[PDB]
């Protein structure tokens, strides 16, 4: 199990960026992966959630109109496109895999993370 | 403008009837009416009172559908029926309205909500009759051959019913889309006398508040009178303002007492 | 899908079948709120709501109103005044994966209890102690959702069950076709009429869109059937004094 993150650089307000990050190792129990946010002066926040084997995803009130997640099964991929970008969103994302123990415990692994700034 | 020469009959019911003459007490469009000669070449927002009679006379398909409605915006129901191909269309979802629906352009519906009903499926006059009661929605068409240069021919022929709807929708507004003739008329509760021929075709009708001889005609059920005198309706006359004389005193009811009363 | 993301599918303006529904297969749980089994097929309603989910054997029990529980509680709510249905089966050979099938998650925890007919989608993490957490789970804060220990050895109280909840005029089933008769003054009941008579046929032509024929003093004298579009006549059977 390893979480290598790729993509996200210094984009403009109003324009678009999509990030993707690849899990590579033990296959996970549980198909769920997530996206993170922690804001320079705040802490972790949630963007997406993505299960695939119920197809649904799941966006917080703040950026449920915006912000968009994907996945790719075959191979291993998941994305995440940011659209109508402001500056509020300023922050380093992050990437979660969550698998689980014997007795059902959910775990959860933190990627590396790549800084995403909106800058005029 | 224009009037109506004796055109907007159709069948009321789903009733066989042979050489008889019947009387019919439902909504029609009274004979020599007054109508609106709309012309786009536009399309303006008309009210819904009861029913609308509709036509056209177009050498090409410049009609397309209408866009139905009561408050008509993106926030409640709707009826949309549209035809940009060999097929219909029919939704109550709609709630995607906008200032100028004029439309392979198709830039009506810009966004969708909970939808219904799905019955997509398969110069001249082109006459129809919309009417939403008991929670059912029913049109009326037909065509016919025509030739004319202003606004419509003589003679008559009835219409027969196409389709049938449970929408539900309270529709308290009505448009119009096109890509010549498009005429507006209304609807009004009246009395009719409409006759029968063997094979079951409406082929004459009279009205019975036009003329005193219609009256005559629609009180002893018949097209021709002999001579005589006769006894049709009665005369009154009816009251034009209103007095509501009362007392002149004034002082509120002592109710504390009895009803916010400390110990009974 | 699990129980914490229930799907909901609805069914209107089509002919339903109620009886064959339990005739189709076999069902460990099958009670109805409000609606009886027998008249299943008597009945004609405006709204259906199929509702799915897949629980444990010992979480069935809570699917039901006045219910309590984790499921109860945190993944689906059934109202007090429900009128409906529940069905439940065990689905330990095609919904079991085998050694602890970590794809069915549900819920433990929230901040406030479910309303009836709702779906908990949210996966923030809970806090549970005084200790905040700003997206990172650890101590006394835990995610939302567990895995289901589903495994083929476990028990019949732990094994998975798929369950169908229907919730209820455009949905009823008709029944009850017959042939024709002839020449012989019957008791008859077309499509809202009732009357006796004798039935022959006709010479009459009518039109593509009616049904009726009315003579003067409105008296039937003429139907159409409704499956060869075949016209008809009606006379009484004979009567007079003695
Ligand atoms: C319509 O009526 C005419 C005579 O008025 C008759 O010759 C014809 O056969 C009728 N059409 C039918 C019965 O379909």
């Amino acid at each position: 199990v390893q979480l290598v993150e790729s993509g996200g650089g210094l984009v403009q307000p109003g324009g678009s960026l999509r990030l993707s990050c690849a899990a590579s190792g033990r296959t996970f129990r549980v198909n769920l992966m997530g996206w993170f946010r922690q804001a320079p002066g705040k802490g972790r926040e949630l963007v997406a959630s993505i299960n695939g084997f119920d197809d649904i995803t799941y966006y917080p009130d703040s950026v449920e109109g915006r912000f968009t997640i994907s996945r790719d099964n075959a191979k291993r991929m998941v994305y995440l496109q940011m659209n109508s970008l402001r500056a509020e969103d300023t922050a380093v994302y992050y990437c979660a895999a969550y698998d689980s123990d014997y007795d059902g415990r959910l775990f959860n692994y933190w990627g590396q993370g790549t800084q995403v700034t909106v800058s005029s | 403008y224009t009037n109506s020469f004796t055109r907007g009959v159709y069948y009321p019911d789903k009733v066989f009837r042979s050489s008889v003459l019947h009387s019919t007490q439902d909504l029609f469009l009274p004979f020599f009416s007054n109508v609106t000669w709309f012309h786009a070449i536009d399309n303006p927002v008309l009210p819904f009172n009861d029913g609308v009679y509709f036509a056209s006379t177009e050498k090409s398909n410049i009609i397309r559908g209408w866009i139905f409605g009561t408050t008509l915006d993106s926030k409640t129901q709707s009826l949309l029926i549209v035809n940009n191909a060999t097929n219909v269309v029919i939704k109550v979802c709609e709630f995607q309205f906008c200032n100028d629906p004029f439309l392979s352009e198709f830039r009506v519906y810009s966004s969708a909500n909970n939808c219904t009903f799905e019955y997509v499926s398969q110069k001249n006059l082109r006459e129809f009759v919309f009417k939403n009661i008991d929670g059912y929605f029913k049109i009326y068409s037909k065509h016919t051959p025509i030739n004319l240069v202003r606004d419509l021919p003589q003679g008559f022929s009835a219409l027969e019913p196409l389709v049938d709807l449970p929408i539900g929708i309270n529709i308290t507004r009505f448009q119009t889309l096109l890509a010549a003739a498009y005429y507006v008329g209304y609807l009004q509760p009246r009395t009719f006398l409409l006759k029968y021929n063997e094979n079951g075709t409406i082929t004459d009708a009279v009205d019975c508040a036009l003329d005193p001889l219609s009256e005559t005609k629609c009180t002893l059920k018949s097209f021709t009178v002999e001579k005589g005198i006769y006894q049709t309706s009665n005369f009154r006359v009816q009251p034009t303002e209103s007095i509501v004389r009362f007392p002149n005193i004034t002082n509120l009811c002592p109710f504390g007492e009895v009803f916010n009363a400390t110990r009974f | 899908a699990s129980v914490y993301a229930w799907n909901r599918k609805r069914i209107s303006n089509c002919v339903a079948d109620y009886s064959v529904l339990y005739n189709s297969a076999s069902f460990s749980t099958f009670k109805c709120y409000g609606v009886s089994p027998t008249k299943l097929n008597d009945l004609c309603f405006t709204n259906v709501y199929a509702d799915s989910f897949v629980i444990r054997g010992d979480e069935v029990r809570q699917i039901a109103p006045g219910q309590t529980g984790k499921i109860a509680d945190y993944n689906y709510k059934l109202p007090d005044d429900f009128t409906g249905c529940v069905i439940a089966w065990n689905s330990n050979n095609l919904d079991s994966k085998v050694g602890g099938n970590y794809n069915y998650l549900y819920r433990l925890f929230r901040k406030s209890n479910l309303k009836p007919f709702e779906r908990d989608i949210s996966t923030e993490i809970y806090q549970a102690g005084s200790t905040p957490c700003n997206g990172v789970e650890g101590f006394n804060c835990y995610f939302p959702l567990q895995s289901y220990g589903f495994q083929p050895t476990n028990g019949v109280g732990y094994q998975p069950y798929r369950v169908v909840v229907l919730s209820f005029a455009t949905v009823c089933g008709p029944k009850k076709s017959t042939n024709l008769v002839k020449n012989k003054c019957v008791n008859f009941n077309f499509n809202g009429l009732t009357g006796t008579g004798v039935l022959t046929e006709s010479n009459k032509k009518f039109l593509p869109f009616q049904q009726f024929g009315r003579d003067i003093a409105d008296t039937t004298d003429a139907v159409r059937d409704p499956q060869t579009l075949e016209i008809l006549d009606i006379t009484p059977c004979s009567f007079g004094g003695v």
